[PDB]
């Protein structure tokens, strides 16, 4: 989060928080029910924020649906579609916490490793991430949209 | 008076005439017919060097200086063009560094700069805190290990993973990262094979203990134990030298602490950055 | 004989320092037969105190393999 | 390295004046524009990668004997070390915008940059292409008015090698 | 600065800014007109900060200006007020950069050995930045008057 | 090759080469007969090897050859061939060195970082290497089937 | 480094050409003077010290101004350093000789050497003088058909030196 | 030397290969500002003494130290001689600005300049910084657009002596 | 052994041996009768070999046995003539090793300083290697002779 | 570093005579001069501190630019650089009056320090007039016959720099 943020740069450095980091816990404890309501308006849309994101990534991506492909057959979309449910439900923790730490330490450190033993491949995961921040940003107001897409794109470049 | 009206000019050496021995080397080198691929002046700087004191230079020639970038080990050819500067520079000749840092933090006038504290000057210091037995920092005192030791990030197939592990996992320290980067076959290709010994000695050296050597005793020890051991000997010597432990004890990842004039001159005298009258 | 665990304390003579260094002062480190003569020196050079050490790795005892 | 709020506070020490009406003029117009900075360095920082995949494209397209047999980029070791260093410029570019500034590219990139290249053998003129390949790449994804910053940047570059 | 800071931190690790990173760089530049009005209201009272933290001192340290003290005579008051002018403006670029980088780097590093080259007392120098600090907190709003005695009380303590 | 990597390996501790580099050195110098006859036979033979490896290839991943894969198109697929053709290459100058050192400075070192800059998959590399060896130990005998099977299965260990 | 395979496999890299017969006839010459180098570099791996022994001894008679005082030869420690430089020669021009190739001996030794002796002070004219003298005794260690092989390195040597 | 269209037809030549669109395009944007660099080149003619003039006036009174006593330009003939040094940059960097290419730079200024410098104890930053005056000084007479051309060549002598 | 040293170098990148180095093991094993018989041949005539090594030592070196040296005495030519016992020994188990480094770690390692704290001259060792080396390579056949021999070089070279 | 006796060591091992008269007059007169060495030595280290006051004072009255904005002792941080800078240079004065040669100038101060403050761009006129300052000062510490001893280091010193 944005406070461990702060304490561990302070704890490096040796000394108190300064009254600069002070006012970013500030503005981020005052910021923190538009946090929630954000993390709520993605999670009601769980099922068309994934299914729409699924579809445009096999829309750009017929192969990997493809026999022979990754994706192909009903399981293997199924298994997609629930590796982009953990990541939307890792924006939405990122969302809360602040900063992106949630969604690195669950679902980005490691990754690539994981991915080739799944022969999982990762232009694949950068474009299914970018059709879900495409699709959550029409969500939500500029405001919201802005922010939720730092996340996204973030989760973006870390795929790649 | 030489060769008067009718007479085609000819090489007036040894034999022909009385030869001069104060441009001895310089004046055979240019009775060559490689003459004309020497494109650096070589009379001007010889005879301006002959009433001035030694340069900034290694002790072995100015070929023996790597350029100072972040990676590369990039030095000056004796061949592609010559442009050979030798020195005399005796044995106990201490080579003028430049602080990377605080000024007045210079070991030749404060022989506790080492440990002093850092300021903004100075690059940014990886230490490792992290239990010494999830966290970020762990990760970013590797990659800085990787951009002290190699000068850049290597391929995914280069990492020595296992030495990560056991660093996150703190069976061995940041001085045994180093080292397992430093003696480690990569390294070895990169900065050791396919190099002039001492050339590699030096580069070695400002990769690890982030400073240019003082002069002949250094480099001679250094040489001495190539010699004997080869680049696992240089490179585990210099590790253990006491300076090391002052300025990098086990948990620091070295940095650049000093550089050469040349050095300097390369990032400060750019158009960009000369400052401004 | 191949790894030695070793457990010391080094505590601080020369400087006060106010970042973290618990890890520093005492620590468990597995140390190299070839590597433990010299750590042990440099250990027994700042005043530390060595309070156990055991191997690991190698057998002890080893005409061949080491 | 030295950025606009410091550059300005580097020549009015040197002046040993206070802030005046310019001063504060060009503090101001640096503040005004960081929203633009920060946007754009967040883009290119997510799009790096695709950035230089269209970038090395477009550049070996234009000349594909520099990934052919006889060409520096020709094996997988140098095709790699061209896409580092094609990274490396991107990233330190990104740094200047950021900036406000050019001083790190002086003191972090263009510091020797094109005797090393002499040295090894790379071509200066095709590495100054594939800038200008990143540089047309990046103009499209941050937007026009953080394309023109992106600009000055990459055109600083590629006249330090050139 | 702030923004040379993090670009320092993400080049040494050779890595882009993370959202962190641009969230701090953000904040700044979001603050950056408040901070440009403090430093334009610290400028514009310079003469009378000066000459009031001026007066403070010697009243409250006679010593410094009487026959065989260090500023005594026309000449070494007014280098004793010049000081405290440099001071001052070094404040004012802190409060422009948004840390104490310009004051470390123009009038910190190397501060103890050059005033003991001139005979300056210390305690003196750090009374006087008392008095500066006094003189300007109570000139300028109470709200700016954290984040303006925050750079003086860091060039107090080095200087002590 | 064995030469070479016995001379670093003897230069990197500042000796002269111990009985045992002689000796392997000694065997490939009387093996060098027959690889330069296995060099020969995969030589001569390869328009042959590449087609009947690419042909496998796309049968066994389909996928790749679909719309929206890799080697999909002719000038893809042709781009594909060419580099089963720099890679049989490779392999030939790996058998005639003794050692998979021309393969790993030539093909190796980096190939991840090209590949991923070309988004070829790693996984359909590994399969058009062991179509190669499967097609290559075809036209080769027991002997030189084991040996050029070495340096493909090192290939394709060295892409997975 | 580089030996004849390797500069063989290098040339037909670049050139993106295949092993045709003039390559196969370069690989048959060196796997056919392989056993011949291969015993050579045993031989002198067994007398290297009586290598350098002999040509020490035979250097500094010939020229004995070196190891009186005055002379460049003349300390334990500079006659130790003229002992080193010899043993470095012996032993890469043995790498040279199995390898078939003087690209090692460049690289390492000839890189920079020319320098190091002039900012020394060190004569020339007398190192090619022990090259010879390190060159026609392990001439007759070897035998007149590995005497042959290994002259052509040292002479590459002295050649660079001079 | 090399000029741009003989940097086009070299760059064509080693290809082997005829001009075509982009090539004939370089060579137009040549011709375009061939008569801008016609004009800035004879302005800086009739005005190279003056332009020296203002240029060490202003590097010798932020630097007074030069001139006085134990300074690099403390005499007659050493002050002259850094007025000629300043002299053969700007006629280079006009020579350089007629002919669009920096090549003449390199090989009648910057080559071996920098070792003579170190030799002779010439402080190159100052010179750089004289060099910067002239720029400056050039570019009011030449006006905008021939003031950054001819700045792209002040630059680049200044990076060279870096 | 070879073995040994092949799973450390491929241990030291933590990666599977590369095919030159199982072509070594391989080349090893596939000599194991050979290098046997040289050990049965070795090991019979251990006594013989000893002998006429010390003869031709004594007979080379006549100042080693004369009053005053290091071997002068009964006791110190037995220690000899033991220490040549130790380092034939050493040199069968090199070659039943295939690698010098069981003669490198218990005849090789600090035998400079040890024979420094005995008063041994090293010259003295080197000829009682060479002695050795001639004795057996006498008795030895042709191919053996010369694998006996590499190793005897090995040991010469070490000791001084 | 070499005194006068190690020169006196050195002269006669290159000759390789032992000592003769002459060696040990010349020794006779170091050891006679040795106690105004030793005098003047721990007068001037008693009184370091003071020396660098009045020299410092001196150097930036008469050239009060140095201290103001814009010169290059204008910051605390190269204030306490050139103060460090006067202190290398009395401390190596000092040695080298101990030691009754100027080898230790020439070996660990004058080499390479023209260009290293031609790099920083440190005023080197400056320099020499602070050490002429310094001289100045000391002078009157010693007494006569210590200041005409200390003179010629300071002298050589000047001399080393312009
Ligand atoms: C919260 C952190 C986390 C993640 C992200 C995660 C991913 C993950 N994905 C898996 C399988 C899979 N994942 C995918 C999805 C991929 N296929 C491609 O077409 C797409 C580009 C891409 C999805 C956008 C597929 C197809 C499989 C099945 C592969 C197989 O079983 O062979 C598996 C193996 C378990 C299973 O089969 O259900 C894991 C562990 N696990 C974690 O603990
Ligand atoms: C003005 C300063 C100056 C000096 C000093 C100088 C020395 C000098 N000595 C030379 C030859 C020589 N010099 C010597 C002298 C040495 N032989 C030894 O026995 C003795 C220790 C010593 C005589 C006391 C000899 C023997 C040669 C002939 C070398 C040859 O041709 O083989 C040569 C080359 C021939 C020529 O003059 O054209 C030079 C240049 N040259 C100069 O311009
Ligand atoms: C951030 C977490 C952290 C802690 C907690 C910590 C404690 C700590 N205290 C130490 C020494 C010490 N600690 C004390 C304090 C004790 N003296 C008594 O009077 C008091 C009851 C008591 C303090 C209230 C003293 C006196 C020493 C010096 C060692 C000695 O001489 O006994 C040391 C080792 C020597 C050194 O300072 O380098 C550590 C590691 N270090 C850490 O990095
Ligand atoms: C000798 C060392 C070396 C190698 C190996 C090498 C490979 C290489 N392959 C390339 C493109 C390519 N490579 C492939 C191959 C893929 N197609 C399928 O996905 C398969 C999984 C796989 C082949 C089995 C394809 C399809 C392209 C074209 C990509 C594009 O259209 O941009 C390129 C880009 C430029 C060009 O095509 O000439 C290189 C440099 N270059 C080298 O210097
Ligand atoms: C961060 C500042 C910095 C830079 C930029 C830098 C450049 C640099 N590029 C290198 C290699 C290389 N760089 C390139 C890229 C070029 N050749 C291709 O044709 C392209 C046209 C072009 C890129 C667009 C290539 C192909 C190599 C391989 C050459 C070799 O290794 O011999 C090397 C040799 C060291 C190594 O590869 O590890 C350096 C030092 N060094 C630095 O310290
Ligand atoms: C921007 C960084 C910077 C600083 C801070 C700075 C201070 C500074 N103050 C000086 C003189 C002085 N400074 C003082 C000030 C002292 N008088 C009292 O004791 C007070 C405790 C104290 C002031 C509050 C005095 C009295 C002098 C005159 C010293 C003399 O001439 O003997 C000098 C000597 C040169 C000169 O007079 O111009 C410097 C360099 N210079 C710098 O470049
Ligand atoms: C000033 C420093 C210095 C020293 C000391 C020195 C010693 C030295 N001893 C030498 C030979 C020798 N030295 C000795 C002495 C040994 N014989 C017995 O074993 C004794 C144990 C011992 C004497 C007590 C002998 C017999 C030789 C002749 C060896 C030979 O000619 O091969 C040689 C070779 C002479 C030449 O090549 O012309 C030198 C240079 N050199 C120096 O530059
Ligand atoms: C592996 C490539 C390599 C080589 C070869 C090399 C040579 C080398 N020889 C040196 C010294 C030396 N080398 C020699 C040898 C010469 N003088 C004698 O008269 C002979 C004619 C001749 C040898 C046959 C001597 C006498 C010194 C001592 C120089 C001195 O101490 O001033 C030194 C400097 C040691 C020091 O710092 O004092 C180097 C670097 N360096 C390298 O990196
Ligand atoms: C014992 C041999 C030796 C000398 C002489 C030496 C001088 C020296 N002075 C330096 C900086 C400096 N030196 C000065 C001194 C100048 N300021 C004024 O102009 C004066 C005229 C003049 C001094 C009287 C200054 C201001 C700096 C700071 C330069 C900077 O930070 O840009 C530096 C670079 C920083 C560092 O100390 O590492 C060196 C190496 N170093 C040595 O190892």
């Amino acid at each position: 989060s944005v406070v461990t943020k702060a304490i561990v740069s302070a704890d490096a450095e040796a000394r108190y928080l300064s009254p600069g980091e002070l006012d970013r816990i500030r503005g981020f404890v005052s910021s923190g029910e538009r946090r929630l309501r954000v993390a709520q308006t993605l999670t009601e849309s769980r099922e068309r924020i994934i299914k729409q994101a699924g579809d445009q990534l096999f829309q750009k991506r017929p192969d990997l649906v493809s026999p022979g492909g990754n994706a192909y057959g009903a399981e293997r979309t199924a298994s997609c579609l629930r590796d982009l449910d953990y990541y939307l439900r890792l924006v939405t923790f990122g969302i809360v916490a602040g900063d992106v730490t949630p969604i690195e330490e669950i679902g980005v450190i490691g990754v690539k490793e994981m991915y080739r033993n799944l022969e999982v491949p990762l232009p694949g995961m950068v474009e299914a991430v970018k059709a879900m921040k495409s699709v959550a940003t029409g969500l939500l107001s500029g405001d919201d949209s802005a922010e939720v897409g730092y996340y996204f794109d973030y989760l973006a470049g870390a795929l790649a | 008076r030489i060769f008067g009206e009718d007479t085609v000019p000819f090489i007036r050496d040894l034999g022909q005439e009385a030869q001069p021995s104060w441009n001895w080397g310089a004046a055979y080198s240019l009775y060559n017919y490689a003459a004309p691929r020497r494109k650096v002046p070589q009379f001007i700087t010889l005879y301006a060097d002959y009433v001035k004191p030694l340069p900034n230079q290694h002790p072995y020639g100015s070929g023996n200086d790597p350029l100072e970038i972040q990676f590369g080990a990039i030095f000056k050819s004796e061949t592609k063009a010559p442009s050979a500067r030798p020195a005399p520079i005796g044995k106990d000749v201490q080579r003028i560094l430049i602080r990377s840092g605080n000024p007045i933090t210079n070991e030749r006038g404060n022989p506790a700069g080492g440990i002093s504290d850092k300021t903004s000057l100075s690059p940014q210091i990886f230490k490792l805190t992290q239990d010494n037995r999830v966290e970020v920092n762990v990760q970013a005192v590797i990659r800085a290990a990787y951009q002290q030791v190699f000068g850049r990030q290597l391929y995914e197939g280069q990492h020595l993973s296992v030495s990560e592990i056991k660093l996150e996992n703190g069976e061995i320290s940041v001085k045994e990262f180093v080292r397992d980067l430093a003696t480690s076959e990569i390294f070895r290709k990169l900065y050791w094979q396919n190099f002039y010994v001492c050339k590699s000695i030096e580069y070695i050296h400002r990769r690890l203990l982030g400073r240019p050597t003082y002069g002949r005793d250094e480099t001679n020890r250094y040489y001495d134990l190539a010699f004997k051991k080869g680049f696992a000997g240089v490179v585990n010597a210099i590790l253990d030298t006491m300076e090391y432990a002052e300025v990098f004890g086990d948990d620091v990842v070295p940095y650049e602490r000093y550089v050469t004039p040349a050095g300097l001159n390369l990032r400060k005298l750019r158009a960009g950055t000369v400052p401004t009258l | 004989t191949r790894l030695f665990k070793v457990t010391a304390l080094i505590p601080s003579y020369k400087k006060v320092r106010g970042g973290r260094e618990l890890q520093n002062t005492y620590f468990t480190k597995l140390v190299e037969y070839d590597r433990w003569f010299a750590e042990q020196q440099r250990i027994q050079k700042q005043g530390g105190k060595i309070l156990s050490v055991k191997m690991v790795a190698g057998k002890p005892g080893l005409n061949t393999g080491v | 390295m030295q950025d606009a709020i410091t550059s300005v506070i580097n020549t009015y020490d040197v002046q040993g004046k206070y802030f005046d009406t310019s001063a504060f003029d060009k503090l101001k117009a640096y503040y005004a524009t960081g929203e633009l900075r920060v946007r754009a360095a967040g883009t290119i920082s997510a799009n790096a990668a695709t950035i230089i995949k269209e970038a090395s494209a477009k550049l070996f397209s234009n000349q594909p004997d520099l990934v052919r047999p006889g060409g520096n980029a020709y094996t997988t070791r140098r095709y790699a070390a061209c896409v580092r260093d094609m990274d490396y410029f991107l990233r330190y570019a990104t740094y200047a915008m950021l900036a406000g500034d050019t001083s790190i590219l002086d003191e972090r990139v263009l510091n020797g940059l094109k005797e090393t290249y002499n040295s090894l053998g790379v071509p200066i003129s095709s590495t100054v292409q594939g800038i200008q390949a990143m540089k047309e790449v990046t103009g499209s994804l941050v937007g026009s008015g953080a394309a023109k910053e992106m600009g000055v940047y990459f055109d600083y570059l590629s006249s330090g090698l050139s």
